[PDB]
RNA sequence: UAAACGCUGAAAGCAUCUAAGUGUGAAGCCCACCUCAAGAUGAGAUUUCCCAUUUCUUUAAGAAAGUAAGACCCCUGAGAG
RNA sequence: CACCUCGAUGUCGGCUCGUCGCAUCCUGGGGCUGUAGUCGGUCCCAAGGGUUGGGCUGUUCGCCCAUUAAAGCGGCACGCGAGCUGGGUUCAGAACGUCGUGAGACAGUUCGGUCCCUAUCCGUCGCGGGCGUUGGAAAUUUGAGAGGAGCUGUCCUUAGUA
């Protein structure tokens, strides 16, 4: 039971480039780079990569797990990417995307406009559903969190923007 | 017999030293520099005469601040007007005005008198690795063993 | 955009729709760019500007030499304008009132009229003491502070010389521009006595 | 005198405390006044004293 | 958020953690249980 | 940046706003706006002007005495006092 | 308690002038709610600014009237009398109730009752002279640093929408 020890595979044709630090990963979706710690040692097989720590100190255990998780996220994002699904609920709440721009009408006197970075895209399969899709898990989560915070869910009537499937406790406001 | 040697102003030669502050704790750098500026490193030291050597500090922007000093060490100053207390963190000083950071540190360690202020003037701090005092032919002063 | 002029005086003007507005008449004989300052030679970007041609007997050889570059007569007033496009200016170039169009919002700088030595009541708008009921405290500057400090805190405002200070009025309006007469009509009132120097600049706030 | 002796000892590769301890071991009784005088004036003589002190410390 | 010197779990869902050197109790079930030490 | 809210994330297979990494966030903090300000003895910077004179001592960063650029005395005054 | 002051440290309230603390009255940010909305309650962060005009009373306080976004709480010799006032405390006069055989007194009231000082030093607000700033001059300047400012209502619209 240890994320740091668990091995990481390289699916499909994902490739990794090494360096003293700043490991890079490339594949169908794109490229990514993270400056991993200089203490955790990464061992590379033909398709498998594993991580080793010098000792069993608190700091080494912690950093080992973090680096393994970061590297695994990079690989999975490069292979398949990440998506955050948001489901806005409201009488006239709607969303629509013109390229990298998301326009939201959620009851405010003005529409809300959001701009994705080059590494992210908005799907908007319907006017009430949005999907933030990207390669970097951090950026995908950050953009999804910002969209939700534009108008977070409220308990009394369920209105607002929600993460798809997230529990939203509801109060029986009289 | 009253034969103790006493230095005279202008007879003693003051050299020029270059000190690299890269990744050196602020206080330890200041302490060694203060001793050099006072002249405590030379046998001819005379307390009532200036006999120390000039010092040039480079890479002041890379001075080291251990612990949370970068965010928690606060430098205060009062304008002498009511409620005129101003503050700036050591980290902000390092980022924007590193010369002031080193100079304040060294001022604290020099004597608070005419001789001390004159000795302080012999200091020269520069963020970055280059200084304009090549004409003075300064020599490197390793301090790794002095800190 | 900026220019230097002379505070001619105050009058009023009828605008369209018949409204009556007070204006200050500021005359600005074409100013001359006397020097251009750059980052290379001076460390900052600005243009030095001269105004109000001066009789030769009133000038010095150094002053005449300085203006020799611009190739003009000696100037009484010289000031530097910043936050402008150095490319559009060069030594010897002239600046006229037509730089500003009617309806432009500008900041006007001057030197306030001098009131000389004045008491606290006038100088700082402090309150008087009662004039009757046995009061022997009429126009005095109030207490000097608490006992504990054994001193008086700075900024304890007292009597002294009043006026003569550099004052800027922001967001005035250029009511009209008369190029033939080198006149600018600015809605409102501006600091300084008549014939004093005035500095018109495009409002920073805008 | 102590300050001047310390400076000279550092230049010779030794601390003032080490130098005084070494001189005591080596049986040297030259006092601080004479030591400081040598440091300023007779650098060679002070160096010889420092060498003897270091030898005594090593032993 | 209850800011008190004594922060303790109130239901089995309450979890005690430390953020930025401060003790905190976070409960996904009942937001009233949210506590910070101060 | 505060409180607060996070994103990613292990220690602790989970969970987790934090340990690393990364973001939002107040009439507050630093700017932004206005004024003073190089006696800032750390006395800064730019443009322009004058020109290397004479006598005597001593190699003196010497002394005094005509001046240059310029300033002032004095006199007429106020927008200043 | 009795440690400084009895070869004197002026004692309430008010006025003039403020300054500071935050345990925050309004405004700003946020969590929880027995938070539907409008209102709120409680807690957290926040001292930038603001935080009233009267009737009564010497009053502080307090009550009341009418407003305000709010009408904060405190320190500074219960700040500030060589800055002001002197209504009260409190001198000498006189009177009431009361006490005393009495002179007188308060376990109490009421009317009337001298508020001195030309600023030496520091400090504070303004203004000059000298010298310095390394040849002598005339202007224009950067900004180390410092000060000022910092408040807020109502209405319309979004929308009688959520
Ligand atoms: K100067
Ligand atoms: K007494
Ligand atoms: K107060
Ligand atoms: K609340
Ligand atoms: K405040
Ligand atoms: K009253
Ligand atoms: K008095
Ligand atoms: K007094
Ligand atoms: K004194
Ligand atoms: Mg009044
Ligand atoms: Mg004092
Ligand atoms: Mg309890
Ligand atoms: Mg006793
Ligand atoms: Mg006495
Ligand atoms: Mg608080
Ligand atoms: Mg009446
Ligand atoms: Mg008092
Ligand atoms: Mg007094
Ligand atoms: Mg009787
Ligand atoms: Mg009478
Ligand atoms: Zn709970």
């Amino acid at each position: 039971s240890r994320i740091g020890n668990k091995v990481v595979v390289l699916p499909a044709g994902v490739e990794i480039k090494q360096d003293g630090n700043n490991i890079t990963v490339k594949g169908p979706k794109g490229e990514l780079t993270r400056e991993f710690s200089s203490d955790i040692k990464m061992n590379i097989e033909g398709n498998e990569v594993t991580f080793i720590r010098p000792n069993d100190s608190k700091e080494m255990k912690t950093i080992h797990g973090t680096t393994r998780a970061n590297f695994n996220n990079m690989v999975v994002g490069v292979s398949e990417g990440f998506q955050k699904a948001l489901e806005l609920i409201g009488v006239g709440y709607r969303a629509q995307v013109q390229g990298n721009k998301l326009t939201l009408n959620v009851g405010y006197s003005h529409p809300v406009e959001m701009t994705a970075p080059e590494g992210v895209t908005f799907e908007v399969p319907a006017n009430t559903q949005v999907i933030v899709k990207g390669i970097n898990k951090e950026v995908v989560g950050e953009l999804a969190a910002n969209i939700r915070g534009v108008r977070p869910p409220e308990p009394y009537k369920g209105k607002g923007i929600r993460y798809v499937g997230e529990f939203v406790r509801r109060k029986e406001g009289k | 017999m009253r034969t103790t040697y006493m230095a005279k102003a202008g007879e003693v030669e003051r050299k020029w030293y270059v000190v690299d502050a890269t990744d050196v704790p602020l206080g330890r750098l200041s302490a060694v520099v203060a001793s050099v500026l006072r002249g405590k490193n030379k046998p001819t030291f005379t307390p009532h005469v200036d006999t120390g050597d000039f010092v040039i500090v480079i890479n002041a922007d890379k001075v080291k601040l251990t612990g949370k000093k970068a965010t928690d060490k606060i430098y205060y100053r009062h304008s002498m007007y009511p409620g005129g207390l101003k503050s700036v963190t050591a980290g902000e000083l390092r980022d924007k005005n590193s010369r002031r950071l080193i100079e304040t540190s060294v001022k604290g360690m020099l004597p608070k008198n005419t001789l001390g202020r004159k000795q302080f003037t012999k200091l020269n701090v520069y963020g970055g690795a280059e200084h304009p005092h090549a004409a003075q032919q300064p020599e490197v002063l390793d301090i790794t063993n002095l800190i | 955009k900026g220019i230097l002029g002379k505070k001619v005086g105050m009058t009023q003007i009828f605008t369209e729709s018949g409204e009556l507005i007070p204006v200050t008449v500021v005359e600005a004989t074409p100013n001359v760019v006397l020097q251009v300052k750059t980052v290379e030679t001076d460390g900052y970007e600005a243009i030095q500007v001269g105004y109000q041609d001066k009789r030769e007997v009133l000038s010095n050889k150094p002053a005449k030499g300085h203006v020799a570059k611009a190739n003009t007569a000696p100037k009484r007033f010289i000031k530097e304008f910043k936050n402008v496009e150095l490319g559009e200016y060069e030594v010897g170039k002239e600046i006229k009132v037509d730089v500003f169009q009617a309806g432009d919002v500008v900041d006007v700088t001057g030197t306030t009229k001098g009131k000389g030595f004045q008491g606290a009541i006038k100088r700082h708008g402090q309150s008087r003491g009662p004039m009757s009921h046995g009061s022997r405290y009429h126009r005095r500057p109030g207490s000097m502070g608490p006992v504990a400090p054994n001193r008086v805190f700075k900024n304890k405002r007292l009597a002294g010389r009043m006026g003569g200070d550099r004052v800027t009025i922001q967001n005035l309006e250029v009511v009209k521009v008369d190029v033939e007469r080198n006149v600018i009509l600015i809605k409102g009132n501006i600091p300084g006595a008549k014939k004093s120097l005035i500095t018109i600049k495009s409002a920073v706030k805008a | 005198w102590i300050a001047r002796i310390n400076a000279a000892a550092r230049m010779n590769g030794l601390s003032y405390s080490k130098l005084m301890h070494g001189l005591k071991l080596a049986e040297i009784d030259i006092n601080r006044k004479m030591l400081a005088d040598l440091a300023v004036n007779d650098a060679a003589a002070f160096t010889a004293l420092a060498e003897q002190a270091k030898d005594a410390l090593s032993k | 958020m209850k800011v008190r010197p004594s922060v303790k779990p109130m239901c089995e869902h309450c979890k005690v953690i430390r953020r930025k050197g401060r003790v905190m109790v976070i409960c996904p079930a009942n937001p009233k249980h949210k506590q910070r030490q101060g």
